[PDB]
């Protein structure tokens, strides 16, 4: 009934478009450690050594 | 029906009688049809009957 009264053409507005997942290759070089969280607690002992 | 344009009613009006035959073989209305649309792409009452029911007479067309 909802199809008929509105007619057919309207339904494109509710038959929602969905995203196809195209691939995403990346040249992920290693994540640089945070200076403050990672490097600095080791730096006091290792700097210049 | 009144037309808004070539393709759409300004007003569907559609009315009449739904009928039962009693055990006496007398007949009465047991429901009224009372439909309006204004605009629509059809007429759900009539659309329904063609999809769910049949004419009381049909032509036995020859082959």
């Amino acid at each position: 009934e909802n199809k008929v009264v509105n007619g057919e053409a309207s339904e494109a507005l509710y038959k929602k478009k969905i995203i196809e997942r195209r691939a995403n290759i990346k040249f992920d070089f290693p994540p640089l450690p945070d200076w403050k969280k990672d490097i600095q607690p080791l730096n006091d002992k290792l700097k210049g050594m | 029906v009144h037309f808004k344009n070539r393709n759409v009613y300004s007003h569907v009006e559609t009315r009449g009688q739904v009928l039962v035959e009693l055990p006496t073989k007398e007949i009465i209305q047991v429901a009224t049809v009372e439909y309006v649309a204004g605009e629509s792409h059809g007429n759900p009452v009539i659309d329904y009957l063609q999809r769910n029911g049949q004419s009381i007479e049909q032509p036995v067309n020859f082959e």
